């Protein structure tokens, strides 16, 4: 099936430490990787637009759904001005733990730090990334392998 | 049906709110139609402006209107060119003699406040007012105003200027007291 | 994008409008205050989401907040904002 | 800037003075004409009487000379000019105060405007529509000033305008009883003064060039005894164009045209452009919302002044 969490195979909490034995009995005889999570930010048009607009703050016959124009800003940590403000107007109407969140995790999103990694050094918990992954879908390109 | 009139211009349809028997379509190659139920009825088109409008109406069917009717004062229209300006057509009529043959009398072009906008509509004011609400390509909605333009300046013996406005009905005037 | 002025739904000055973002997928209920020049007239009240692809709108000028909506895939969608 | 409210149910089109400059008269999309009175005690702009004229718009009214009694003429969309004389035993704000006189049919297409012409030549008239055809009409009948028979038809256009496009006709007389009779007629682009020859016809006397667009008023400035003749003219483009005209085959008179000056401070449409009794300051209204006065300082070059916005 498809790659699901480890824990949808243990029936119950009573096998969990000998089904977690029999995982690094697989790991260890290299049977089992595991599947990493990698991020990469993408940008669309009307981001590109919203951001137009900011800078002017300081075709057209027709409104096609199927044209975006997109963009993958492939190392934020290095970017210009627009396209940090590509960045910073893709967090735009969040919460504010959403927006520390993505403060604290902006240069990490390059598409080679796996996600695991990324929690233990962050400090971070599952939920607060699954909120972020959720909250934010059109933009984040999500990569697996191990 | 009651008439059935063969015509390539046959999108958009729109009813004139001070006249019901005058509609407007145009086609796909952008060739707007202004017409009347009476003369299909009884067949031209009332008026007809070559490429004023947006065209690939049959290839697109997500197409922004860029053209209304008034809803503030009866023989005028709106049209949106290039994002950049609108033109308030003011029509004229008269009976060869009940149907009024029309003909374009005079064309007010007002630049827009800001660019790339691919639709509008009308908000009538008092004292005939007209503001436009608009929509830009990326989705931001903003207001405009009309803004009230002379239409004669005329002057006196007395050295008394008279003020006339092409949008509301009151006359201004300078005196030399 | 569709801009829809709406007549008989506010039984005061305002002017009620229906807006279609460009990408159509949500219809955003405005109130426009016509004698305030100000960009800050133009109010936003509700927007209802999870449309595919709008390609019609109509209102309705007796029952004030029912609209319909068309789209693309075959489903019109009559609802109620107001 | 005290502004008085008319009453007209839609679009002021034509505002104009009377000779003694207490009387204005309006009219409008409402196919209504007003004439408003200023009372010498309230200073005060009073309606006289309301009535209406036409089935049509009415685009342009003037009023004739006061040694003829109290005629105002009226062209609208309807394809004639109604003549208006005023019986004095009549209440006022009654529709009954101005009688109509004569209806001139002879026009094939929608009238756009109507000018008197100087008391000097008699109680003539002059018509331009959405044809091309001026023509000039005279009460040649002193006992009842219901016939005006159609004197000059000349052809300004060679076919009418379309049906689609905008087109704009202004007319203006030569107030100069020591010069030939003049006419400044304006065509869609194109500007021409006529005169008459010694045959009794009008002929094509001179044409003002420039004129790249679609000319909205012309003004012919009044004779107040100088030397040269000055024609203002305001365009579809920003340009306020002053001709500076000199006088010295079947004409009285050759006469040169010399363009004065030209400016483009309205950044629009110069819809209207009028003169001062004396021809010294020059009132232009264009798209910017404001009204420049336009005055001669130094020398002939007209220069900018008072800029009135709305």
């Amino acid at each position: 099936d498809k790659p699901q969490a480890y824990s949808n195979i243990i029936p119950s909490r009573e096998h969990k430490p000998v089904y977690l034995n029999a995982l690094a009995w697989l790991i260890q005889y290299g049977y089992v990787t595991q599947l990493l999570t990698f991020i990469n930010i993408r940008v669309d048009k009307h981001i590109k637009m919203a951001v137009d607009e900011d800078l002017e703050k300081e075709f057209e016959y027709d409104d096609p759904e199927m044209q975006h124009d997109y963009t993958i800003i492939l190392e934020p940590e290095r970017a210009t001005a627009i396209e940090k403000r590509w960045l910073y107007r893709c967090i735009y109407g969040q919460p504010s733990d959403i927006q520390i969140l993505f403060n604290k995790l902006l240069k990490y999103f390059n598409g080679k730090v796996p996600m695991e990694l990324v929690i233990i050094k962050e400090e971070i918990s599952r939920h607060d990334l699954k909120k972020l992954l959720n909250a934010l879908d059109k933009y984040l390109i999500e990569i697996h392998h191990w | 049906p009651i008439y059935q009139h063969p015509t390539r211009l046959t999108y958009d349809i729109k009813l004139n709110p001070f006249n019901d028997w005058q509609f407007s379509t145009y086609g796909d190659d952008g060739t707007l139609a202004i017409w009347d139920r009476r003369k299909l009825s009884d067949a031209s088109p009332l008026l007809t402006f070559e490429k004023l409008v947006g065209s690939g109406a049959a290839s697109r069917k997500y197409m922004n209107s860029c053209f209304r009717w008034s809803c503030v004062r009866n023989n005028e229209f709106a049209t949106l060119h290039r994002g950049d300006t609108i033109k308030r057509w003011r029509l004229g009529y008269y009976c060869d003699s009940n149907i009024e043959n029309l003909f374009v009398s005079s064309v007010h072009d007002t630049n827009t406040m800001y660019d790339r906008v691919a639709t509008f509509d009308y908000i009538p004011r008092s004292n005939n007012g007209t503001s436009l609400i608009c929509m830009r390509q990326s989705g931001t909605i903003y207001r405009m105003p009309i803004s009230e333009v002379c239409s004669k300046a005329i002057l006196n013996n007395r050295n008394s200027l008279l003020l006339s406005n092409f949008e509301n009905t009151e006359i201004d005037e300078i005196r030399v007291n | 994008g569709l801009i829809k002025k709406v007549t008989h739904w506010s039984y005061d000055n305002l002017i009620d409008y229906l807006s279609v973002n460009p990408t159509r997928d949500e219809v955003t209920h405005y109130k426009v205050d016509p004698e305030n020049e100000s960009d800050e007239s133009i109010i936003k009240l509700h927007t209802v989401k999870d449309f595919g692809s709008i390609t019609c709108l109509d209102y309705s000028e007796s029952e004030i907040g029912m609209i319909g909506v068309g789209e693309k895939n075959g489903y019109l969608r009559i609802f109620n904002i107001s | 800037m005290q502004p008085f409210d008319s009453g007209h149910d839609d679009l002021v089109h034509d505002v104009v003075y009377d000779f003694y400059g207490r009387h204005v008269a309006t009219c409008s999309s409402d196919q209504h004409i007003k004439v408003f009175k200023l009372d010498k005690d309230t200073s005060n702009w009073e309606l006289s009487d309301s009535w209406r004229a036409h089935d049509s718009s009415i685009v342009a009214i003037d009023w004739a000379s006061p040694e003829y009694g109290r005629i105002i003429a009226s062209a609208s969309y309807d394809k004639t000019v109604k003549l208006w004389e005023e019986d004095p035993d009549q209440e006022e704000c009654s529709g009954r105060r101005w009688n109509k006189l004569c209806t001139l049919n002879d026009s094939k297409g929608s009238l756009y405007s109507v000018k008197f012409a100087p008391a000097h030549l008699g109680l003539k008239l002059a018509c331009l529509g959405n044809d091309g055809i001026l023509r000039l009409y005279d009460a040649l009948e002193p006992s009842d000033l219901r016939s005006w028979t159609l004197t000059s038809e000349m052809k300004v256009l060679s076919i009418p305008p379309a049906n689609h496009l905008q087109s704009d006709f202004c007319l203006s007389w030569c107030p100069s009883r020591f010069s030939p009779e003049k006419l400044a007629v304006s065509a869609l682009e194109q500007a021409i003064i006529y005169q008459r020859g010694k045959d009794g016809k009008l002929h094509v006397a001179a044409k003002l060039p420039g004129h790249k667009s679609l000319i909205r008023s012309i003004s012919w400035a009044p004779s107040i005894g100088r030397w040269y003749q000055l024609i203002a003219t305001g365009c579809k483009d920003g340009r306020i164009r002053i001709f500076k005209i000199t006088e010295k085959a079947e004409l009285q008179s050759n006469l040169q045209v010399e363009l004065l000056s030209e400016h483009d401070d309205h950044n629009g449409e110069v819809w209207s452009v009028s003169w001062n009794l004396t021809g010294t300051i020059l009132s232009s209204a264009g798209d910017d919302g404001k009204v420049r006065l336009w005055k001669a300082t130094y020398s002939n070059e007209f220069k900018c002044m008072s800029v009135i916005t709305a």
